[PDB]
RNA sequence: CUCUGACCGAAAGGCGUGAUGAGC
RNA sequence: CUCUGACCGAAAGGCGUGAUGAGC
C-alpha cells in the first residue's frame, strides 16, 4: 500500500500544468526572436512543435533548401512556400552568434517537451496502481486533476458526489454559495468526452451521473482496491444512452 | 457481515433505529441517501445515522464510519437497504439514513446512542 | 553596423527575464514534489541551485552518504546534518519509478540554469558591439533593460534625462500625470547599485545625476561608437561624492 | 566642423540668432538646456530651435538635427555654447537653446527660416 | 468554509448506488 | 500619450553636458 503514492501523482498533474505554462511561455519568446531574423515563418508554422522543430534543427535561413525541409517531415505546399518567403524576405541578418543563442532557446523547449510527455507517461502508470477505477471511467489525466483538486484519494473518497461534480469550478461554486448566484453544472469533468461535446442542454444530467459513479469508483479505489470500472463504465454508458433518449 | 460493519447491532436495537427513522420522518427531519447522509455528517447536522447492512458494492457506504467518529456522531447499523428505505418512506431502497432533527423521536435517539456508547468501546 | 542587433538584445533581456519566471515556477515545484520523499532538505539547502543539484545528483534518500555530499561541495555542518534528518526522516518512501521522474524535472532545470548563463553571456558581448558607453556606465544587464523599456537604442538615443530616470516607473510616472501624485524618483535605474544602497535622502539627486550621463551615453553609443566612458565615468563619481559631501 | 553640423552658417545669420533668443528671453518664452529643448521639440513648442557648434561630446546634441526634420521645426547653428549660455540669461553655457513663443522678436525667427530653408536645399 | 434532493418517462420502465433544476 | 527646470553650498566651489523638489 505505501500511501503517499497519490500525493506524488498530485505534484506531477500540477507539474504536467505548470510544464505546460513554461512551454507557452518560451515558445512565444522564441517566435517573437526569430522572427527578426524571419517574420514569415511564424503564420506558415503555427504549430509549436514544428516551429520549434524547424528553428532548432535549421537555424539560419542560409541553411534551408528542399533537401532539409523534408527530412523535418512537413507537408509539399508548406515547404514550397516557406522556402519561397525566405529568398523573399524582409527579416534582418543574424550573425552565428545572434541566431546560435536562439537555436539553444529552442533547444531548451525540446527539452521541455520530452519532459512534458515523461510526466504524463508516470502519471498514466502511476494512476494504475492508486486508482485504477478512476482510470477505468475518465481516463488517466482526468482522475489526477479529481485527485488534485480534492487534495487526495482519501480526501476525494469522502465527498458527497455533488462535490465532485463541481471539482475545479471553485470561484462558480463560491459565488453561488454566498450571492445564491446560479451554480455550476460541472468543473474538470466537463472534459469527459460525453460532457464536453453534447447538447448543452443534456450536459447538466450527464454530470450529475457521471459524478455519482466518479464518487463509488472513489471509494472503492481508497477502501478496496476492488475493481468494479466495467460495471460502472456499462450502466454509466446505459444511463447516457438513455438521457440522450428523451430530449 | 462486511468489513465496514465494525460492530455487532443486537436484532433488538435494529427495530428502534428503524422506527426512530419512521417518527423522525412525520414529526421531525431527515435526511435519506449516502449523499445527502454524507453532507448532513460534515456539516455537523446529524444526530444519528442509520447505515445499512447489504450494501453493493459495500464500499459506498465506507466511508461513513470514519467520518463519524471524526465529528463524533453516534451510528447505527440496520439489516436491509430496502426497510431503511420505506422506513423514511420512500418507494426505493436507501443505503444510509440521517436524522437531523429528532422530534418526538429525541428519546429514542438518546437511548440508541447510549446503547451504541459500548459496542464500539 | 548592421542595426538589427538592438532589437536582438531585447529579445535576449526578455527571455532572461521569462527563463527566470520559469525557473522559479519549476524550482517550487520541485521543492513540493521532492519534500514529499525527503521533508526537511527543503529548509536546509534554501539556495536553489544546490537544491537542485542535490535532487539531480542524489536522488533517493538512499544514497545519501558521506562521500556524495562532499564531491556536491557543500559545508561541513550542513553534511553534518542531512545525514540526521535522513535516516531518522517522517517523509514517504519513494520506489525507482517515483523518484526517476522528479530527478528528470531536476535535470531539467539544470539545462535551465545552463541557459541562463548563457544568456547572461550573450547579453554581455552583444553589448559591447551595440552600447559600450552604456554597458561601462551601468553593467550590461541594466543597460538592455534600459534599451528594452525605451524600444531600442535609436529610441533611447532620441530621449530627454527627464524621461530615462523614470523608464521602468511607467504606472506611477502616469499616475503622476494624470492626477498629480508625488513622481517617482526612478525606474529601472533603481538597481544601480550607488543608488539603491544609498540613504534614502540622496536618492532622487543620485538617479537625476546618473540619468544625466546615460542620456549622454546613449547618443554616443548610437550616433559616433567613440568611447568616452572614462570621463563619463569620473565626472559621476564626483558628482555622487559631491552629493554626499553635503547631507 | 563637426558631423552634426549639417550646413554652413553665414557669419550674420548666427548673431541674428543669438539677439532673437536674447529679447525672446526677456520679452517672450524660451527653454535653455539640451533636455528641456528635446521636450519642446517633441512638443511642437519648439518655434526655433539654436545649437552650438562647439559642443563636447559632439553627439549631445547630436539627436536634434533628425529630431527636427521631423517635427518640421527650423533649426540653426551658432558657434559657441558660453554666448548662447549668456544670449539665453544663464552664468553658465548652453549647448542648445528653443524659442517656444519669439514675442517682440517673432520677425528676426520667421527671417531666420527663411534664410535657413535656403541652406537645407 | 465545497450546489439542490424526488421525481422522470407516451408507456415498457428509470430513479436516494441520486429524479429534477443549475454560470467549467 | 513619457516628471520638474535654477539654483545648491559656511565658503573653496558645483551647476542647463541639469541645481532643486518628487510614490521602483
Amino acid at each position: 500500500q505505501s500511501g503517499a503514492r497519490d500525493k506524488m501523482v498530485i505534484q506531477a498533474i500540477e507539474a504536467l500544468d505548470d510544464v505546460d505554462k513554461v512551454i507557452n511561455l518560451l515558445v512565444a519568446r522564441l517566435r517573437e526572436w526569430y522572427s527578426l531574423h524571419f517574420p514569415e515563418l511564424d503564420e506558415l508554422l503555427p504549430k509549436h512543435p514544428q516551429y520549434v522543430a524547424f528553428v532548432k534543427t535549421v537555424g539560419h535561413r542560409d541553411n534551408i533548401n528542399e533537401e532539409v525541409l523534408r527530412e523535418l517531415g512537413l507537408s509539399e505546399e508548406k515547404i514550397k512556400k516557406i522556402l519561397e518567403a525566405k529568398e523573399k524576405t524582409m527579416g534582418a541578418w543574424m550573425d552565428q552568434t545572434d541566431i546560435e543563442v536562439v537555436r539553444q532557446l529552442a533547444e531548451e523547449i525540446d527539452r521541455l517537451y520530452q519532459l512534458r510527455k515523461k510526466l504524463e507517461d508516470y502519471i498514466d502508470r502511476a494512476m494504475d496502481d492508486v486508482a485504477p477505477n478512476l482510470k477505468a471511467l475518465v481516463g488517466a489525466k482526468l482522475a489526477a486533476r479529481l485527485i488534485s483538486l480534492a487534495g487526495g484519494l482519501r480526501e476525494l473518497a469522502m465527498m458527497p458526489s455533488s462535490t465532485i461534480q463541481v471539482l475545479g469550478a471553485e470561484k462558480a461554486l463560491f459565488r453561488h454559495l454566498r450571492t445564491g448566484a446560479k451554480p455550476p453544472k460541472h468543473g474538470v469533468i466537463y472534459q469527459y468526452p460525453a460532457i464536453n461535446r453534447s447538447p448543452w442542454w443534456q450536459r447538466g444530467k450527464i454530470a450529475r451521473a457521471l459524478a455519482g459513479k466518479l464518487a463509488i469508483a472513489a471509494r472503492v479505489d481508497y477502501f478496496s482496491g476492488e475493481y468494479i470500472a466495467e460495471e460502472l463504465k456499462k450502466e454509466l454508458e446505459a444511463r447516457i444512452r438513455e438521457i440522450k433518449e428523451k430530449y | 457481515k462486511p468489513s465496514y460493519v465494525k460492530f455487532e447491532v443486537p436484532k433488538e436495537l435494529a427495530e428502534k433505529a428503524l422506527q426512530a427513522v419512521e417518527i423522525a420522518r412525520d414529526t421531525g427531519k431527515i435526511r435519506k441517501g449516502t449523499n445527502e447522509t454524507t453532507k448532513a455528517v460534515e456539516r455537523g447536522q446529524a444526530k444519528l445515522v442509520i447505515i445499512a447492512e447489504d450494501v453493493d458494492p459495500e464500499e459506498i457506504v465506507a466511508h461513513l464510519p470514519p467520518l463519524c467518529e471524526e465529528k463524533e456522531i453516534p451510528y447505527i447499523y440496520v439489516p436491509s437497504k430496502k426497510e431503511l428505505g420505506a422506513a423514511a418512506g420512500i418507494e426505493v431502497a436507501a443505503a444510509s439514513v440521517a436524522i437531523i432533527e429528532p422530534g418526538k423521536a429525541r428519546d429514542l435517539v438518546e437511548e440508541i446512542a447510549m446503547k451504541v456508547k459500548e459496542l464500539m468501546k
